């Protein structure tokens, strides 16, 4: 069964730049399906952040664009997200889920159990 | 218009090895032009070269089928194959989707038995298999008369029910004619099932004397 | 710029066994080539959202037949036929039709009485 | 609305010989006036005394049932009988129709056994039928407990399917008693089928 | 299984009379269903022309009343017609049937091969 | 003169295996009572007696094939072949059993070609 893992969060210091990790467990990240980071502010909306498909397309909601990147390491199965010019507007918790494919159109069929994120 | 979509039977999964799943499209009229049916997978790997038949009946209508093939380990890893029809007579999409069924898996057991000769019929004899306990529900059984596989319309096969315990059931019957049995007196109810080890096959043997 | 999507009710109270329908309203047409792209989750405190239907009216595996789902265009509706104890939970439509997906708000479903 | 009309169990017929024939009409609006239900023979003898019931249901649905006896000769010998359903509201009537369904006719093989003994039946075994090969589709199993025939709930069977060739056949599955096994270890299932010969019953005896 | 056979036809003189016989098989007349005679002149249609009862009701064709008996032998199980003052519009091939009864009507379920009447 | 009058048509026709064949009878005055319309429908080939195939307008006599089908109400009543086949060509008859004396229609020959 597939499994995912997210670690990296803490307490951060606005303006500066932070590494969320994502570690993949019982599937491997270029086998297939996509691989997306979303965030959820305290008591608040789900707002999709990043996506990487297996083969290694990216998207990226406008958002954020230029200040945050997806990056995966085939050797670890893990992906990342690298956030620079952190600010208050991104503290959240940050989800990594699976998605699954329907006819070119993704849904979030497999989470974990997320990380914190909190910018003084 | 009615749309379905079939599972690769465990014998095409496990002895022929090369496994396929049907997509069926039926009650259709010619009527406005062919209808469109595509496929998807959910992993998002992309879908082989499928093959497409289109087919008039008797009763008019037209059955428009595409056939897929899959991959032994695909199916079983626990790949989902999605088909979608469409067409400018139906407003929304029909959408069918396969994949290997979920839970605990079991093989299943075998028993085989003749049934007594009846008078009247000295020439035709009965065997009988009862196959049960084995899940998911998915399985195939063929007889054979000494390693000649028999055609499937020699045997009726009931549609597994769910036991009290835990296990599914089928039950088998074979009628074989005396020619048969005096040449040879082996008969061999076999069973496909992907918890069967190993080989996926279960099988006993069954004698008219 | 994106898609707008609004749910109603915002917050809701039932009891065991009662029939809940929560609504979601896309600011443009989510749909394309004879689908909607609309999908819903369920979401219960400190924990992660689980994906409950997709594409509008399809059910995720290993997901009980009491929830269904329904609409096109702009209208969508995600119905519990029969709410029971593990139901109470926030639930999210989100759309898959144009990029960035976006979710709705949610709707808080609370058990009646006081939580 | 729907109406359906049975046949005559062979049991009735070749046993019993009490034949009835019942007419049931079914997703009635109560709201509506009630219906007639009224029977015509092929042979224009009148119509014995008919039964009439009606059943409210949960669906907000009614159910009225008429039952009528029939004569054993007179069915056999090819008589048939109709039901008539009219309304003050329906239109037209509903009418539906039974006979001894003519064609080829072929009497019950049967075989019984065991299921093997299986974990989770210390007391419980478990005891099944065979019955194929007959045509018509008309026919009636029996279980009985030595020279005594058991409840007929006690055992379910399976509706008759048609066969590769040409026959029928059904399945009887039957959990007899510890008790039961062990006051006589000897079971019976029982076809009574208008082809078997003679009075119309095949049988054989299976044990734990 | 009900078979039905007409006898007593044949060519017969103007202003004669004949009588031709129903010979019932397989089904006692006096026990169920209407029995009725229906002739048919050298391609023209059909004439129904009398009926009997298994309780001994008789009905005639008004066209013929008058001039046509039916009558039943139970012990022969035959029933018969009788016709005085033979015409030409006679001429016809004479069937017998049996009627069976829907709700006060009858319908002309079983018939015989038929047995011709000439005149002239 | 007071009877039931039963006119069919067509007379005569030709057709093909496979077609649909319709045929008409017209009462002189209704044969609907009860609910029901007693109109009846029979097959005669030639040289042989009469088979009956509808009763009661719409009733399939038992063993009559499928394709036969009857229909109508009132003074306007149609037996359909749904489907001609080899044997089925031969003349056909109407017959009401509403009033007496019992009519016949003139019959309806449906010819091979
Ligand atoms: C006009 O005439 C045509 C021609 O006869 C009619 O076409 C038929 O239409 C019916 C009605 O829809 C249709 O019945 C459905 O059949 C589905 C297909 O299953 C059949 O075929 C498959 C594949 O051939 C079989 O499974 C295969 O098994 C093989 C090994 O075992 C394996 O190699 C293969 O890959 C498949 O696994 C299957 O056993 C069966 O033979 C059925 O699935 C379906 O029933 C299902 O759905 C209902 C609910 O909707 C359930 O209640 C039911 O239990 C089951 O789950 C339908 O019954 C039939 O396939 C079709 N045939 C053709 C050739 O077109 C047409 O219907 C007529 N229509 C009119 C208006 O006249
Ligand atoms: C209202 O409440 C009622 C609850 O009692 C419901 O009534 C039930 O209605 C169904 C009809 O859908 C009856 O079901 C069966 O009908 C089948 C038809 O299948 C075959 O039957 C003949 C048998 O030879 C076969 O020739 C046909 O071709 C069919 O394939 C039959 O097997 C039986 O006759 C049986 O009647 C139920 O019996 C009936 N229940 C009772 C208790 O009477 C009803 O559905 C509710 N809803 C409405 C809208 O009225
Ligand atoms: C049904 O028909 C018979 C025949 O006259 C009659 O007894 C009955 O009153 C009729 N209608 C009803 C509603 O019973
Ligand atoms: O009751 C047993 C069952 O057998 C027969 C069917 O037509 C049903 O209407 C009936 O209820």
């Amino acid at each position: 069964e597939v499994q995912l893992v997210e670690s990296g969060g803490g307490l951060v210091q606005p303006g500066g730049s932070l590494r969320l990790s994502c570690a993949v467990s019982g599937y491997s990240i270029t086998s297939g399906y996509s691989w997306n980071w979303i965030r959820q502010a305290p008591g608040k909306g789900l707002e999709w952040v990043a996506s990487i498909t297996y083969d290694g397309s990216t998207n990226y909601n406008p958002s954020v664009k230029g200040r945050i990147t997806i990056s995966r390491d085939d050797s670890k199965n893990t992906f990342y997200l690298q956030m620079n010019s952190l600010r208050a507007e991104d503290t959240a918790v940050y989800y990594c889920a699976r998605g699954s494919h329907y006819f070119g159109h993704w849904h979030f069929a497999v989470w974990g159990q997320g990380t914190l994120v909190t910018v003084s | 218009v009615s749309a379905y979509l079939s599972r690769p039977s465990p014998f095409d999964l496990f002895i022929r090895k090369s496994p396929t799943i049907t997509c069926l499209v039926v009650d259709l009229a010619p009527s406005k032009g062919t209808v469109n049916l595509t496929w998807s997978r959910a992993s998002g790997k992309p879908v082989n070269h499928s093959t497409r038949k289109e087919e008039k009946q008797r009763n008019g209508t037209l059955t428009v089928t595409s056939t897929l093939p899959v991959g032994t380990r695909d199916w079983i890893e626990g790949e989902t194959y999605q088909c979608r029809v469409t067409h400018p007579h139906l407003p929304r999409a029909l959408m069918r989707s396969t994949t290997k069924t979920s839970g605990p898996r079991a093989a299943p057991e075998v028993y085989a038995f003749a049934t007594p000769e009846w008078p009247g019929s000295r020439d035709k004899r009965t065997l009988a298999c009862l196959i049960q306990n084995f899940m998911p529900e998915d399985i195939s059984v063929q007889w054979l008369h000494n390693e000649v596989q028999l055609p499937d319309a020699r045997h009726s096969t009931t549609q597994p029910r769910k036991t009290k315990g835990s296990g599914f059931f089928v039950f088998s019957r074979l009628e074989v004619t005396r020619a048969e049995w005096e040449q040879k007196d082996e008969f061999i109810c076999r069973a496909v099932h992907e918890a069967a080890s190993p080989s996926q096959t279960v099988q006993r043997a069954v004698s008219v004397n | 710029s994106d898609i707008q999507l609004t749910q109603s009710p915002s917050s809701l109270s039932a009891s065991v066994g009662d029939r809940v329908t929560i609504t979601c309203r896309a600011s443009q047409s989510v749909d394309y080539d004879g689908d909607s792209y609309m999908n819903w989750y369920q979401q219960k405190p400190g924990k992660a959202p689980k994906l409950l239907i997709y594409a509008a009216s399809y059910l995720e595996s290993g997901v009980p037949s009491r929830f269904s789902g329904s609409g096109s265009g702009t209208d969508f509706t995600l119905t519990i036929s029969s709410l029971q104890p593990e139901d109470f939970a926030t639930y999210y439509c989100q759309q898959s039709h144009e990029d960035p997906y976006t979710f709705g708000q949610g709707t808080k479903v609370e058990i009646k009485g006081g939580s």
